[PDB]
RNA sequence: CCCUCGCCAAGGAACUCUGCAAGUUGGCCCCGUAACUUCGGGAGAAGGGGUGCUCCCUGGGGUGAUGAGCCCCGGGGAGCC
RNA sequence: UUGGAGAGUUUGAUCCUGGCUCAGGGUGAACGCUGGCGGCGUGCCUAAGACAUGCAAGUCGUGCGGGCCGCGGGUCCGUGGUCAGCGGCGGACGGGUGAGUAACGCGUGGGUGACCUACCCGGAAGAGGGGGACAACCCGGGGAAACUCGGGCUAAUCCCCCAUGUGGACCCGCCCCUUGGGGUGUGUCCAAAGGGCUUUGCCCGCUUCCGGAUGGGCCCGCGUCCCAUCAGCUAGUUGGUGGGGUAAUGGCCCACCAAGGCGACGACGGGUAGCCGGUCUGAGAGGAUGGCCGGCCACAGGGGCACUGAGACACGGGCCCCACUCCUACGGGAGGCAGCAGUUAGGAAUCUUCCGCAAUGGGCGCAAGCCUGACGGAGCGACGCCGCUUG
RNA sequence: AGCGCCGGCCAACUCCGUGCCAGCAGCCGCGGUAAUACGGAGGGCGCGAGCGUUACCCGGAUUCACUGGGCGUAAAGGGCGUGUAGGCGGCCUGGGGCGUCCCAUGUGAAAGACCACGGCUCAACCGUGGGGGAGCGUGGGAUACGCUCAGGCUAGACGG
RNA sequence: CCGAGGGUAGGGCCCGUGACUGGGGCGAAGUCGUAACAAGGUAGCUGUACCGGAAGGUGCGGCUGGAU
């Protein structure tokens, strides 16, 4: 949850 | 009254400390046979005189720490490593016990 | 400056965080998108139970961009992200709440309820 | 909407820098007092910690401080000024 | 302080009070101190007020407090005679 | 215009057969590290914190003498840009 | 010795074993069909979901100074009110709720030589001299508002210094005791506030101190559910020293040193649950349960925090963060029903936006009195028990 | 004046309609053309401003068995040893007094429950009084049994 | 300094759900064979192993809860 995830 | 009960020591290993192991005796609620369950209580020996295998009088006083609440009494006997050795023994028997 | 693959913060509590614009519905073929123009976008992040999931295809205004934006009178105004407001066929906001500041630029563009909404207009 | 809620809480601001300012001295002086006392300066120490016995106790007064917190506060002030002369030389005026 | 009041027992349109000593902090109907005498205000049987008068003085000597109407039953009751 | 090189607003793989190329990361110290496994590993997984200079206090070693000097490995405290 | 019933069903039939099932009592119930009256009870068990509107905590002019207003005159006093302000006391009680909590939380018995207690009671002593501030008010910006900033005046039980020291507090001595208990001596430090009448005196208040009483805090023994298909847990961890902190003990908190502490007598973990007096059942032993009433605990939209204070880390007080809702004149601001009614959502399902302070009780006050959705009553509902009718 | 019910358990039976249909049902079971078991009717049983149903608790359930159960073949002896903790442990004498027993004493709030009396015309509800236990604190006592400590024995056990 | 919480990164537990897949239970009158109950027509059961549409068969060892 920045910022892309990876989940 | 303070209360005030009896143990040997199972540990010396801390500063001004020792452990008193107290027993008691009570019939069962329901099932009636009289039955033993024991309890460590952290004394205070501030004269660092007593040592492992003493059997002593604890009291209940003021609290010297968090868990510390009792001072040692008086001693009442000496050299009872045999007590010692069976509560050492249980402890040991835990290892034979995990997974 | 808001183009295809750009992501955007959402400045509202519709539930997405993270939406990333596919279309700049501007004409025939619109390069950028800046404050007060509509995209639409994919969402790409959005926190449990939401109006919006991961997933959806929404329409949504940008309020706020890091390219600075000008203004008429000589004045500038730049801000530390890009955020947008989810909103519906109607240019309507579908939350409730709008986060954070948004530019002037909105009003005259015909989005007065996010205008009200904001805590700040800048 | 209302109360002399309002009002109560108006006075708790006042009593509130009015017991700030007490204790500020309070912490002040010891300090004071206790830094002659290592250093000894056995005079000015003991002139010092009297002023500040004297502010201790006059907070007890009020709500400022409780009788015990001032005895104790007052017990811990002296008992250090004594130990530190003891590195050095006569108190040779009061308070003791 | 300590008090001496009316604890109202009994029913609805029912009452029947213990006399009896509480902290005034406590709830009306609320555990008290001690029970020092009922009274039935309705007089509905031939002993409807009843104090213990020694007791009721001892929490008087030591600074309990009488309700404006338990004063009464107590002087009523002869609590203050000298 | 070509080669080799440097930087770039906003975006950030949308380029393209392919992130090709180039960015990124990067040494040491410390913390910490998953599935799974043949129990060795996977592992530098991942991820993170530290890194300069000044002053003060201090532990151990080599040499020598046990000391000074010289040399090596450290620990704590307060600061400066 | 006041207390103990059993039956159906496996077979062609039998005895046994064994499960299933029924007759009993119970409920904060709900649902169907039905319904006349009264009494005493009792009624959101689900979303501790979300809430429109009124109300649920104020009071004292016998502490102080004013603005207004009427009352008796000389714009001077007195007076009655009235409105905020300053200053007291109360708002920490009472009322709600059961989310959290398997805990010294509760229960039960104890410890405090380790402690506190406003108003009350009892005994002792005292209230003597000076000074000062801030609101109200006057003046000036801002705003739709909430509302606030600035400058200047002033009183008091408001703040401060000095004096007095019955006394009390502190360090160091010695005495008794024996964990910080009770003495004592030198040094050191700490008091106050006045108002109202009927005035060589009373009354309400003030001040330091001792004791009582009451309400608390803290500590310990024993007791307190399910899962071992949770078996190992622990770095403030366990002890020590010094110090901080508090009314007070304590790793409660910090520095350092020691390497300890706990666990099959179930540690750690997971699940569930507020606990009790009691309630239901039962021959008892036991089982099940903890709504209404009483006691204790916990929470006050979700969290963190302290302030004021005898007492709160405070439901209708304050600060900050979050989620939500709201008004707005679009610049900006507000809110916290698990108080009493009431709305909506959920649900099989659970009430009147009633009356009154007359009574009991509480806050304030010299008192009259004021406030009191605590409370006393009324309302709805065969929800329950009891009584009564349709002869 | 209503509601349930009338096969057995379980108190209350006949007629018609239906024909493994429609339906009933807590368990066993009813309905296939003569159904006291389905549906209606008459009659009958039981309660009565209630009567039934669903849900849940205890009871019957001696079916978690302390009171108060079992394990050859019904469910149930570990495949067998060895042994840790633990549980249990022979005859005699003495010390202590922990368990255990006795007496006194403090606590065990009110309410509730129970007995007595009384107040609302009775009752429910409500008031007054009486009776207390267990558990734990303290003080005193008893010492058979269990425990501990000390001393002796040889019948268990081990050894030559 | 601590600090609600926000953020980055990586673990553990639990619940729901998932193309497809595995067997299980139940279901008046389906298809295949007849394994078991009689010596059930190869005594049965059994642990294991291998095989076979299916019950099952066979091997090794065990049991009688086996007929005569
Ligand atoms: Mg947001
Ligand atoms: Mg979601
Ligand atoms: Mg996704
Ligand atoms: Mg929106
Ligand atoms: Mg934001
Ligand atoms: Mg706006
Ligand atoms: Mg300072
Ligand atoms: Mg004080
Ligand atoms: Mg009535
Ligand atoms: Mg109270
Ligand atoms: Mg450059
Ligand atoms: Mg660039
Ligand atoms: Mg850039
Ligand atoms: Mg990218
Ligand atoms: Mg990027
Ligand atoms: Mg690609
Ligand atoms: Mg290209
Ligand atoms: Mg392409
Ligand atoms: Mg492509
Ligand atoms: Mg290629
Ligand atoms: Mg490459
Ligand atoms: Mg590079
Ligand atoms: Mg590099
Ligand atoms: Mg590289
Ligand atoms: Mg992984
Ligand atoms: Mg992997
Ligand atoms: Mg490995
Ligand atoms: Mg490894
Ligand atoms: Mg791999
Ligand atoms: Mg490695
Ligand atoms: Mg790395
Ligand atoms: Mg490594
Ligand atoms: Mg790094
Ligand atoms: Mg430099
Ligand atoms: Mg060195
Ligand atoms: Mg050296
Ligand atoms: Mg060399
Ligand atoms: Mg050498
Ligand atoms: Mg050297
Ligand atoms: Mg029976
Ligand atoms: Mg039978
Ligand atoms: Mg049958
Ligand atoms: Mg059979
Ligand atoms: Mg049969
Ligand atoms: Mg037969
Ligand atoms: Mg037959
Ligand atoms: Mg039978
Ligand atoms: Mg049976
Ligand atoms: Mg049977
Ligand atoms: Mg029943
Ligand atoms: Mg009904
Ligand atoms: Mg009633
Ligand atoms: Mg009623
Ligand atoms: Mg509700
Ligand atoms: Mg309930
Ligand atoms: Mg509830
Ligand atoms: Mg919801
Ligand atoms: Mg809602
Ligand atoms: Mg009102
Ligand atoms: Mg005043
Ligand atoms: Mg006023
Ligand atoms: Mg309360
Ligand atoms: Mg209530
Ligand atoms: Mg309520
Ligand atoms: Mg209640
Ligand atoms: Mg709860
Ligand atoms: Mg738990
Ligand atoms: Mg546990
Ligand atoms: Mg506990
Ligand atoms: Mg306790
Ligand atoms: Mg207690
Ligand atoms: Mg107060
Ligand atoms: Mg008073
Ligand atoms: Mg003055
Ligand atoms: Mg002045
Ligand atoms: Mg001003
Ligand atoms: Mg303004
Ligand atoms: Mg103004
Ligand atoms: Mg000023
Ligand atoms: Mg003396
Ligand atoms: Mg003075
Ligand atoms: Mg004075
Ligand atoms: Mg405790
Ligand atoms: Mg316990
Ligand atoms: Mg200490
Ligand atoms: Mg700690
Ligand atoms: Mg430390
Ligand atoms: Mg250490
Ligand atoms: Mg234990
Ligand atoms: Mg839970
Ligand atoms: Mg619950
Ligand atoms: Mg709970
Ligand atoms: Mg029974
Ligand atoms: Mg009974
Ligand atoms: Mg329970
Ligand atoms: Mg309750
Ligand atoms: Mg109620
Ligand atoms: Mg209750
Ligand atoms: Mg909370
Ligand atoms: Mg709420
Ligand atoms: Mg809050
Ligand atoms: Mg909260
Ligand atoms: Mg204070
Ligand atoms: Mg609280
Ligand atoms: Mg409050
Ligand atoms: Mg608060
Ligand atoms: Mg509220
Ligand atoms: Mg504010
Ligand atoms: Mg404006
Ligand atoms: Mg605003
Ligand atoms: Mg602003
Ligand atoms: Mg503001
Ligand atoms: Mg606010
Ligand atoms: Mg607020
Ligand atoms: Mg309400
Ligand atoms: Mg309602
Ligand atoms: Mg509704
Ligand atoms: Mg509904
Ligand atoms: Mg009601
Ligand atoms: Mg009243
Ligand atoms: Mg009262
Ligand atoms: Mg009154
Ligand atoms: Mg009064
Ligand atoms: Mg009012
Ligand atoms: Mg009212
Ligand atoms: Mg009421
Ligand atoms: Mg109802
Ligand atoms: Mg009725
Ligand atoms: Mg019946
Ligand atoms: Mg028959
Ligand atoms: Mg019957
Ligand atoms: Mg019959
Ligand atoms: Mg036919
Ligand atoms: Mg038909
Ligand atoms: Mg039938
Ligand atoms: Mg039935
Ligand atoms: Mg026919
Ligand atoms: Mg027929
Ligand atoms: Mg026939
Ligand atoms: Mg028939
Ligand atoms: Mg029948
Ligand atoms: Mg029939
Ligand atoms: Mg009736
Ligand atoms: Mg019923
Ligand atoms: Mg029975
Ligand atoms: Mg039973
Ligand atoms: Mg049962
Ligand atoms: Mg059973
Ligand atoms: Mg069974
Ligand atoms: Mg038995
Ligand atoms: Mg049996
Ligand atoms: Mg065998
Ligand atoms: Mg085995
Ligand atoms: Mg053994
Ligand atoms: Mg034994
Ligand atoms: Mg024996
Ligand atoms: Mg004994
Ligand atoms: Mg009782
Ligand atoms: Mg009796
Ligand atoms: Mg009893
Ligand atoms: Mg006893
Ligand atoms: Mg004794
Ligand atoms: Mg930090
Ligand atoms: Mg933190
Ligand atoms: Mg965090
Ligand atoms: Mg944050
Ligand atoms: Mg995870
Ligand atoms: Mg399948
Ligand atoms: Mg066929
Ligand atoms: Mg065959
Ligand atoms: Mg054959
Ligand atoms: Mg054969
Ligand atoms: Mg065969
Ligand atoms: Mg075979
Ligand atoms: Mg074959
Ligand atoms: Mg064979
Ligand atoms: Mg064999
Ligand atoms: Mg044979």
């Amino acid at each position: 949850a920045g910022x892309p995830h990876k989940r | 009254p303070k209360k005030v009960l009896t143990g040997v020591v199972v540990s010396d290993k801390m500063q001004k400390t020792v452990t008193v192991l107290v027993e008691r005796q009570f019939p069962h609620p329901l099932y009636g046979k009289v039955i033993k369950r024991s309890k460590k209580y952290l004394a205070h020996d501030p004269e660092e005189k007593y040592k492992l295998g003493d059997v002593v009088e604890i009291i209940e006083s003021r609290p010297i720490s968090k868990r510390k609440r009792f001072r040692v009494l008086r001693l009442v006997e000496s050299g009872r490593m045999d007590l010692v050795e069976k509560y050492l023994i249980r402890r040991q028997n835990y290892e034979s016990l995990s997974k | 400056m808001i183009q295809p693959q750009t992501y955007l913060e959402v400045a509202d509590n519709t539930g997405a965080r993270k939406i990333m614009c596919i279309r700049v519905l501007k004409g025939s073929n619109a390069k950028y998108a800046t404050v007060g123009d509509v995209i639409v976008a994919s969402v790409k992040e959005a926190i449990p139970r939401g109006a919006v999931k991961e997933g959806d295809v929404v329409k949504a205004v940008v309020v706020r961009t890091k390219k600075e934006i000008k203004r008429p009178d000589g004045s500038a105004i730049r801000f530390d992200d890009n955020a947008a407001v989810i909103i519906n066929n109607q240019l309507e906001p579908r939350g409730t709440r709008v986060f954070g500041p948004v530019a002037r630029e909105l009003r005259e563009k015909g989005f007065m309820k996010i205008v009200s909404l904001a805590p700040e207009v800048l | 909407r209302n109360l002399s809620a309002l009002k109560r809480h108006r006075q708790s601001l006042k009593r509130r820098l009015r017991n700030k300012a007490k204790k500020s001295a309070i912490k002040t002086l010891s300090k004071k007092a206790i830094q002659l006392a290592q250093e000894g300066k056995a005079e000015e120490a003991l002139k010092i910690m009297r002023k500040a016995e004297s502010l201790i106790d006059k907070a007890a007064k009020g709500s400022t401080l409780h009788k015990n917190a001032a005895a104790r506060r007052k017990s811990r002030l002296m008992r250090k000024v004594r130990q530190l002369l003891e590195a050095a030389g006569a108190p040779l005026i009061g308070g003791g | 302080m300590v008090k001496i009041r009316l604890a109202r027992f009994g029913s609805k349109h029912n009452p029947h009070y213990r006399i009896v000593v509480t902290d005034a902090r406590r709830k009306r109907d609320g555990k008290y101190i001690e029970k020092i005498g009922y009274y039935d205000p309705r007089k509905t049987t031939p002993d409807w007020l009843k104090v213990d008068v020694e007791r009721a003085r001892y929490w008087l000597s030591v600074g309990a407090q009488p309700t404006d109407t338990a004063r009464r039953l107590l002087r009523q009751a002869g609590v203050f005679r000298q």
